[PDB]
């Protein structure tokens, strides 16, 4: 029962996404990005958007920027609910997944009522968003946000201090700070080791500069610490979502350059 | 007998089920710790076997010797355990 | 008559055994914000019978494996588990055995083989690794499981489960000896490979890996019957149901209530806790529990003597 | 029922013959676990109660199980087991051969329990095994030394 | 009644009811359509309610839901696992990526459909086929099984 | 709500009381209206068999002062 | 030494309790107002028939009805 | 909802916080 | 409190016509609840909406036998609901 | 601005507090309370056939080809729905109908190829091809999923009333 060497094999899901894009136009390659990592459906689009906007030296209108940060964060929650609850299902805790997949479900509905698709929206396009938010979404992205916290709190009362979660997670996969930068970890994995780097604060993109959030840095980096970090960004994203609802500007959602 | 009757019904019920099942649908011994554990298990088992007569031995007229004996057995085995916890034993 | 008394005490348990899976797939459900199975039949009552029929009909594929250490293993698992209900002392037992608890301890011990035999029989790596670890914690837990009972017996006076009904006529053995109840409950959770202690056959698919259809079912049935039996032993040894000699069924009525609640508890434990690591599990028994049990074992040889309470044999 | 014992005795010899043909390490473990079951019954057949269940409790699931346990770890390898089974049957009837001759010239139940001491409330086994703590407290100490010695002795063999 | 044909039909139905009420799926979870199935398992659309178990190993699985692209490297495996299931087995292709080839149909590493590697019984359409749609697809498998008449063909054969 | 887990339990409970009431009345009906005597030690058997030898061919039959 | 017992009671809070009991069971018997009774209460319990001796004479043994005031008594067991 | 005021209190006591304020049943 | 809970359960059982009528609703849906009947479409179908129930279950359709002569009483299908009433059921439009 | 998620005397009170936490499993009991609490909450599941999960007007669902109220099919075969389809799903070949007008002889959406992006809904100038609300079109055979003009036009006629309502609700937004 001891692992001497792990050689992960990859490509069981290689599909050609990088070659296929060369044969497609910029707007018809946007749907590929949603599929690249589809737990995080939109946040991925924003990266292509930004990239295509830079090449054109065009920037999205003010309302679109806030939207992208609004749905950018909602998407972060969606990913963390996936990562924390799926982590537990493999560990053996199954009730957190059902608790938070109901909240996920409710979020998907935001996607659907904004894009049309539950996931794989194609809403964030290279020049802003595709269509303004439906007349009424903001209010519901509030009711949900107003409550989601308690739902994160519950998971906590079940796992953060479980006498057993800690054991299987604490002091497992500790990664040094120097080694994390060396192997290009660049994520919570770095942040969990105590390196302070959030590309959202260091190199602001969209209007993530106009919001105020706290990066959840960690010490004694290990599976448990990073987890705590992911639960904390779920918390911090609710702080960013609140603001976006409180301060989203009247305006157009796509560049005016036909 | 009374017990036999029950038990053979018990086997019959199970053999009936397996049959229905089939008839109806017509090398590394790295963990010497594993072995180690298992050695301990019998040493503890055997010990249990020595402790198993204690319910009858409670009623023994001596009493003093009973407890003096039983306490010595439990203590010496526990020390065996203790030494399992001093070297790299029981730490799989 | 005696035959009729074998149908009762068996069928009734088998029918109840089926209704536990249902009350597991619904209590886990509502705890997780979901109705659970209610669409087949009324409120899911026909649900247990439905997959039983699906399981027996599906092909019992015999792997390209032994053919006996493969079919002996589920037969042994169901036979021992249903057998251990023979001496249980609900009101008055079916076959009263003077050394009854030794029968229950010995019969449980034999089930570890079924795991060993099934793992060797499958002849695939996942099965053998799972069986070796599974056998390890089962017998590891047996060692504290047995000592915890020996402490009990010494305060009961005999090995016969029938005596405890007379020992617990004034107070449950939980009040005294609660520290062991907890340790009996956790050990009952390990020996039925239920959740907190269910590393074998986890999301990692151990001895069901190659078992499908009828063989799957028999162990399967066995596990759940055990789930009840061990809970029932907790409900006789530590939670003593009130006994009135004039009306024997209030004993069985309360035995019914306490067994269902403690059976409900391991269902509730499963949904509530992540599974322990293989060594985490043995670390508990050999480090955390065995020293507690051996010492509290001595306290239970001393409590009788100096409190002049040596229990009456017979 | 009469001669219940001889039948069992015969089964015990069959299991020992199986262990003697040295079948595959774990297929025969079963064999032991079988005759251990059988011997458990016989001791329980002569009135023995505790001694009978002790073996079932200790040799059956404690030792034997640990035995196969190790078999899986080592000596689990494989290469005629059916031939062994075939010859096993050969000697089974051969036991009858011997049995026939014995019966040929000399009736169980005539006596299985020798004196019943019918009026007695302190007559079972386990009262005798509990003499480890009164009047036979030297067998208890030497057994204890062996177990204590075993923990120390085995750790070097592994190391 | 006693004319055997009737008796046979009734029996078959029972058999069909048992398999159709309790279908234990297994989710290879290729790609993303897996996320849309985890949603089915989740509380809004409980799969268990219908008798579908959340998870199952291949030995004990009645239906395989292929969610996601079946890439050329994973194609030998899919088959293995399909071939390692019981005699009454079924396959519900989920996702345009597995019904046909989907956005990645013309790629060099994607099999254009799983029905080229495993026989498929119900094809559930949609890039992330909606969880309700999978549920519709699982329910149509249940109507497909209900209609199957194995013993009556035995009797009439 | 949670109202529904009860159906299933009811059928478990009912199936766990049957056994205890059944075994404890098939004894009081196959032992002449009296609990089945428990022969734990030789003496309890003796009196049990002595009684058999006392009258009829069954122990529950209990001859009294009027004999 | 206080620490040897204050952290060992905070962390490792099993072996402490474990040993404590080991000892308390090794002491109570030595010091108790009842320990003596066990060997008596069990001694008294009459399991084997008490065979009567011949009355050669001059004996304090209870003659005739055992109820005679002479002999051993278990009033200690009573009102115990 | 439809807590009845006793299942709600068992719910509040067991959870340790007020779920009534942040319910799982979305309403108009 | 719970007695009113019990009266609500009794009214739900009495609500679906006779003992036989609720047995019919019981078997095909497995859920008994009473709601105002918003509409009955020409293909046999009956639609009920209850404001009190949560968003997921406040609108439900009880399917009818042979809506195109198919023996649909037991093999209920999602597609049976007509396109006009599909959006009302899925909450696409509040208006019936 | 950063925050330390897990960055960190021994008193009997403290220790006794900590030892009780390990000995009587106090935090484990805390976790059981949470699940018992929900057991009492109303389950969120919906009867799937009887009650349907809500989808708002933009839901893409299943392809349909609309027709003018008069009855003339909207598509005029400009074929840019084919041009912008990311998956190459739509195949269109056209010829002047005898009327002299421009119509598509063959319009084939391969739904297994389609990834339901909804750009075709976007691209059409006459808005002839629309993402219809229905999501339940699972089919026994692969061929049924391939759709020619007649199936889509038939799909359009069946769902036209709701498609018209959906486009009515969302056109101001577009
Ligand atoms: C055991 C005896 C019954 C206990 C009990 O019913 O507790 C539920 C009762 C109410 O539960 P709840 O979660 O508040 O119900 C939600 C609404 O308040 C009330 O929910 P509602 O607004 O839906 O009220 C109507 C409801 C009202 O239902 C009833 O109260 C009648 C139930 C009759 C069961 C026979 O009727 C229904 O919804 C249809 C289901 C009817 C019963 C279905 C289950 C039958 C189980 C049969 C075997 C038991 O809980 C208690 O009062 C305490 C019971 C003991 C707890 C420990
Ligand atoms: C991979 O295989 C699987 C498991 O292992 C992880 C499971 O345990 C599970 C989860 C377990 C469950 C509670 C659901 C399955 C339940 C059953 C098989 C119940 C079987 C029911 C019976 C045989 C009833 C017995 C009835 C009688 C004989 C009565 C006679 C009088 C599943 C579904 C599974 O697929
Ligand atoms: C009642 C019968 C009791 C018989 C006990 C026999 C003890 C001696 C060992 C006999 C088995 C080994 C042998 O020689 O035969 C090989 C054979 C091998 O059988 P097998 O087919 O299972 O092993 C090989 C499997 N293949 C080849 C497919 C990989 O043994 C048997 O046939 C089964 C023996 C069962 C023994 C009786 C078990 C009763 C319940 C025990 C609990
Ligand atoms: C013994 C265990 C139970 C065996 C089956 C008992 C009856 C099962 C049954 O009637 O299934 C319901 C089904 C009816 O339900 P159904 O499955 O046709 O439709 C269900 C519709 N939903 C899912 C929406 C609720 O009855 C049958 O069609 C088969 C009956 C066969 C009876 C043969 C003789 C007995
Ligand atoms: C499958 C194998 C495992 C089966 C389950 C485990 C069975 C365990 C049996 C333990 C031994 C029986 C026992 O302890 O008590 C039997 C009882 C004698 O005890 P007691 O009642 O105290 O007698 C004096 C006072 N009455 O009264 C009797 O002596 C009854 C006669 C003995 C019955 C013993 C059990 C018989 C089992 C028969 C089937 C065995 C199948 C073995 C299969 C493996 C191959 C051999
Ligand atoms: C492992 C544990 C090692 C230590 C074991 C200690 C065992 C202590 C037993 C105490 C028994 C007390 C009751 C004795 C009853 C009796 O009559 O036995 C005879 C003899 C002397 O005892 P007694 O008569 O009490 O003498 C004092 C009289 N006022 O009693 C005896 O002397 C014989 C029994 C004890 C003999 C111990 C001799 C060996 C000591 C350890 C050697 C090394 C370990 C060997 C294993
Ligand atoms: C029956 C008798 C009792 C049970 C005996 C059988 C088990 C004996 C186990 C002894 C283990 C000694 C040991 O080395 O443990 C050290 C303990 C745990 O350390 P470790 O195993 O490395 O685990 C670290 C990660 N948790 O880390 C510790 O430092 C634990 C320290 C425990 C002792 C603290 C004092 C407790 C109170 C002692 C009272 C008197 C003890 C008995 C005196 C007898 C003579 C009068
Ligand atoms: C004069 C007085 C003489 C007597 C003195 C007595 C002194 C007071 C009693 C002292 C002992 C009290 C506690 C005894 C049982 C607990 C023993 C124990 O320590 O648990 C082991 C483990 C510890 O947790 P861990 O953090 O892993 O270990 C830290 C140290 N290494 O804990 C665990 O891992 C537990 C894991 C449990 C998983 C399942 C949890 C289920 C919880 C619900 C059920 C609880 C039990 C219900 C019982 C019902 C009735 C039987
Ligand atoms: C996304 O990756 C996936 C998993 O791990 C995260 C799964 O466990 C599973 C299995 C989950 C279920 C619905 C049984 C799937 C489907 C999967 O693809
Ligand atoms: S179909 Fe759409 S969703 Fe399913 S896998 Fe292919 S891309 Fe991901
Ligand atoms: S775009 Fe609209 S109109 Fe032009 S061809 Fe495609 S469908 Fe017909």
């Amino acid at each position: 029962e001891m692992v001497r060497k792990c050689d992960p094999h990859i490509g069981l899901l290689h599909r050609g996404t990088e070659k296929l894009i060369e044969y497609k136009t910029y707007l018809q390659a946007l749907p590929y990005f949603d599929r690249l990592d589809y737990v995080s459906m939109m946040c991925n689009e924003q990266a292509y958007s930004i990239a295509v906007e830079k090449l054109l030296n065009i920037q999205p209108p003010p309302r679109a920027q806030w939207i992208r940060v609004l749905f950018g964060e909602i998407t972060r929650i969606l990913n963390h609910i996936m990562a924390v609850t799926t982590h537990a299902l493999d560990i053996g805790a199954m009730t957190p997944f059902f608790w938070m997949f109901e909240e996920r479900e409710k979020m998907f509905e935001f996607y659907e009522r904004v894009s049309g698709a539950r996931m794989h929206a194609a809403y964030i396009r290279p020049g802003g968003v595709h269509q303004d938010l439906p007349l009424g979404l903001l209010d519901d992205i509030y009711e949900f946000s107003k409550n989601f916290s308690l739902r994160i709190d519950e998971v906590e009362e079940m796992l953060t201090n479980n006498r057993i979660w800690r054991n299987r997670t604490v002091d497992i996969g500790v990664v040094t700070a120097e080694d994390a930068l060396n192997y290009g970890f660049s994520g919570v994995m770095l942040r969990g080791s105590g390196i302070q780097w959030d590309l959202r604060k260091t190199q602001p993109y969209d209007v993530y500069d106009q919001v105020e959030f706290d990066v959840p840095i960690g010490s004694r980096g290990d599976c448990y610490d990073r987890y705590l970090c992911r639960v904390e960004e779920m918390r911090q994203s609710l702080r960013i979502i609140e603001q976006c609802l409180n301060k989203m500007p009247p305006g157009e959602i796509k560049v005016d350059d036909a | 007998m009374n017990l036999y009757t029950v038990i053979f019904i018990n086997i019959l019920l199970s053999l009936t089920l397996i049959l229905v099942a089939f008839w109806l649908p017509q090398r590394l011994p790295f963990s010497m710790k594993f072995f180690l554990v298992a050695i301990t298990f019998l040493l503890f088992d055997l010990e249990i076997a020595l402790l198993l007569p204690l319910p009858w031995a409670i009623q023994t007229i001596k009493t003093s010797t009973m407890m003096i004996m039983a306490f010595i057995l439990v203590t010496i085995l526990s020390l065996g355990l203790a030494y399992e916890w001093t070297q790299k034993g029981l730490e799989w | 008559m005696f035959f009729i008394n074998i149908l009762t005490l068996l069928v009734p348990i088998l029918i109840a055994m089926a209704f536990l899976t249902l009350v597991e797939r619904k209590i886990l459900g509502y705890m997780q914000l979901r109705k659970g199975p209610n669409i087949v039949g009324p409120y899911g009552i026909l649900q247990p019978f439905a997959d039983a029929m699906k399981l027996f009909m599906k092909e019992p594929m015999r792997p390209l494996t032994s053919m006996s250490l493969f079919i002996i293993a589920p037969t042994l698992s169901l036979t021992l588990a249903l057998s251990l209900w023979v001496p249980l002392p609900m009101p008055h037992p079916l076959i009263n055995l003077n050394l009854g608890i030794l029968f229950i301890l010995a019969t449980s011990s034999l089930s570890v083989y079924s795991i060993l035999w099934s793992g060797w029989a499958s002849n695939s790596k996942y099965s053998l690794f799972g069986a070796l670890r599974a056998v390890a914690q089962t017998i590891s837990y047996e060692v504290t499981m047995a000592i915890i009972l020996l402490s009990v017996l010494l305060m009961n006076g005999s090995y016969s489960l029938q005596t405890l009904i007379t020992t617990q006529e004034h107070m449950w053995l939980l009040l005294p000896a609660w520290p062991m109840a907890m340790m009996w409950f956790i050990s009952t959770l390990a020996e039925t490979n239920r959740a907190p202690f269910d590393l074998t056959e986890g999301e990692s698919e151990g001895f069901n890996v190659e078992y499908a259809a009828g063989p799957f079912a028999l162990f399967f049935m066995a596990e759940y019957t055990n789930i009840i039996l061990m809970n029932a032993l907790t409900t006789i040894i530590f939670l003593g149901p009130l006994y009135y000699i004039n009306l024997p069924e209030l004993y069985s009525t309360n035995f019914m209530m306490e067994a269902l609640l403690l059976s409900s508890t391991f269902l509730w434990i499963r949904a509530s806790y992540p599974r322990f690591r293989y060594d985490q599990l043995m670390h508990l028994l050999w480090k955390n529990f065995l020293p507690l049990t051996l010492a509290l074992c001595m306290w239970h040889i001393s409590l009788p003597i100096f409190t002049a309470g040596v229990p009456p044999y017979m | 029922m009469n001669n219940y014992i001889f039948v069992l005795s015969s089964l015990f010899l069959v299991g020992c013959l199986g262990l003697a043909l040295k079948p595959s390490p774990i297929y025969g473990g079963l064999g032991l676990i079988v005759s251990g079951f059988v011997g458990c019954l016989m001791v329980l057949g002569f009135g023995g109660s505790f001694l009978g269940l002790m073996v079932f409790l200790i040799y059956l699931g404690g030792m034997l199980v640990v035995f196969g346990y190790t078999t899986a770890m080592a000596t689990e390898e494989y290469p005629s087991n059916w031939l062994i089974l075939g010859f096993l049957v050969l000697g089974v009837i051969m036991e009858v051969f011997l049995i026939c001759v014995l019966n040929y010239y000399d009736g169980l139940g005539d006596w299985l329990m020798y004196e019943v001491d019918d009026v007695g409330v302190m007559l079972e086994g386990g009262i005798g095994v509990a003499a480890m703590y009164s009047c036979a407290t030297w067998m208890m100490v030497v057994a204890g030394w062996s177990l204590f010695a075993g923990i120390f002795i085995i750790i070097e063999i592994t190391r | 009644r006693s004319r055997a044909e009737y008796v046979v039909t009734k029996l078959d139905d029972l058999i069909n009811w048992a398999r159709r009420s309790s279908l234990w799926p297994m989710t290879f979870g290729l790609a993303c359509c897996a996320v849309e199935m985890m949603h089915m398992a989740a509380p809004r659309y409980d799969m268990d309610r219908f008798g579908v178990v959340f998870r199952a190993s291949p030995r004990q699985a009645d239906v395989m839901i292929v969610a996601g692209t079946l890439t050329n490297k994973m194609a030998p495996a899919l088959r293995k696992v399909y071939d390692q299931m019981p005699e009454p087995r079924y396959v519900v292709s989920m996702g345009s990526c597995a019904n046909g080839g989907g956005y990645y149909h013309y790629s060099y590493s994607v099999v254009r459909g799983c029905d080229r590697i495993v026989p498929v019984d119900i094809y559930v359409p949609g890039c992330p086929p909606t969880a309700e749609a999978l549920l519709y697809g699982i329910l149509q498998l249940q109507r497909k099984i209900k209609r199957e008449q194995k013993l009556k063909i035995w009797y009439r054969r | 709500m949670w109202f529904e887990i009860l159906p299933g339990l009811a059928i478990m409970g009912v199936c766990l009381v049957i056994p205890g009431v059944s075994t404890a009345y098939i004894h009081k009906f196959t032992n002449g209206g009296k609990e089945k005597r428990v022969a734990r030690v030789q003496y309890q058997w003796y009196l049990m068999e002595r009684d058999r030898r006392i009258s009829g061919v069954n122990r529950y039959y209990v001859s009294k002062g009027l004999e | 030494i206080s620490a040897f017992l204050k952290n060992a009671w905070a962390k490792e809070p099993v072996l402490v309790v474990s040993f404590s009991v080991w000892g308390l069971a090794i002491i109570m018997p030595m010091i108790s107002p009842y320990t003596k009774y066990a060997s008596m209460i069990n001694k008294a319990t009459p399991y084997n028939y008490p065979v009567p001796v011949r009355d050669d004479g001059n004996m304090p043994d209870v003659p005739s009805h055992p109820q005679d005031p002479l002999g051993p008594s278990l009033d200690w067991l009573k009102n115990l | 909802a439809s807590a009845t005021r006793v299942i709600q209190k068992l719910r509040n006591w067991a959870s340790g916080q007020d779920l009534q304020a942040k319910l799982q049943l979305r309403y108009q | 409190e719970l007695v009113e809970v019990l009266k609500r359960g009794v009214q739900q059982v009495t609500g679906h016509g006779g003992l036989r009528g609720l047995l019919r609703v019981f078997f095909r849906a497995n859920d008994i609840r009473i709601g105002t009947l918003v509409g009955e479409d020409k293909y046999g179908n009956k639609y009920y909406e209850d404001n009190k129930q949560f968003f997921g279950r406040h609108r439900w359709v009880i399917y009818t036998t042979e809506m195109n002569g198919k023996n649909t009483f037991w093999d209920v299908d999602g597609s049976m609901v007509p396109p006009e009433w599909h959006r009302w059921l899925h909450c696409m439009t509040d208006d019936p | 601005t950063y925050k330390y998620v897990n960055k960190k005397e021994v008193d009997m009170k403290s220790a006794t507090d900590n030892a009780a936490r390990i000995l009587m499993w106090t935090e484990l009991i805390r976790g059981l309370g949470m699940t018992l609490s929900y057991l009492f909450r109303e389950p969120a599941t919906i009867n799937y056939p009887f009650e349907k999960g809500p989808l708002s007007p933009r839901f893409r669902g299943e392809h349909a080809l609309r027709r003018y109220p008069s009855g003339e099919e909207r598509c005029i075969a400009c074929k840019l729905c084919e041009a912008i389809c990311p998956a190459q799903a739509i195949t269109i070949e056209a010829e002047p109908r005898a009327d002299g007008s421009r119509r598509t002889t063959r319009y084939d959406i391969d739904m297994t190829k389609c990834i339901y992006c909804g750009f075709c809904q976007e691209a059409c100038p006459v808005d002839a091809i629309v993402e219809g609300p229905n999501f339940e079109f699972s089919t026994e055979t692969h061929e049924e999923l391939l759709y020619n003009k007649e199936k889509l036009l038939n799909n359009g006629d069946k769902w036209e009333a709701e498609i018209a309502a959906n486009i009515q609700a969302d056109y101001l937004y577009r």
